[PDB]
DNA sequence: CCTCGTAAAACTGTCAAC
DNA sequence: GTTGACAGTTTTACGAGG
């Protein structure tokens, strides 16, 4: 398994920039965002499954 | 304490600030020429970076 | 992708403590 | 003053299963 290494507080700029906008992500601003914050295609992918889950952990309560 | 420990993992740290964070193979080495177990790398580590890194 | 759960790196938050 | 340490919570990164 890749061993953790955490983002830049300038990645995790932004996204939640995007997920603010829309929860999901489209193919291509899953590649747009991805050169910009040189970000794994499929990392940006898992971000946005981690976040979802934050919104739920939120709910309270 | 000890003494030695924080000046060798301080030059570890001031070589680079652009990824200060260590591999677990490092970690093993600076274990293994420390004194100190893995562990307590590890929390140097964590207080190191917010102890210092955020001004800078 | 997609919850949902499960590892394991790294973050608060505070503390007597020497 | 700040150093080392810790339970508890947050972040990364896969794999099952539907």
């Amino acid at each position: 398994r890749k061993k953790r290494i955490p983002y830049s507080k300038g990645q995790l700029r932004e996204l939640e920039r995007e997920y603010a906008a829309n929860k999901f992500i489209t193919k291509d601003k899953r590649r747009k965002i991805s050169a910009a914050t040189s970000l794994s295609e499929r990392q940006i992918t898992i971000w946005f499954q981690n976040r979802r889950v934050k919104e739920k952990k939120v709910l309270a309560k | 304490a000890p003494k030695v420990a924080t000046n060798i993992m301080r030059a570890w740290l001031f070589q680079h600030l652009t990824h200060p964070y260590p591999s677990e193979e490092q970690k093993k080495q600076l274990a293994q020429d420390t004194g100190l177990t893995i562990l307590q790398v590890n929390n140097w580590f964590i207080n190191a970076r917010r102890r210092i890194v955020q001004p800078m």
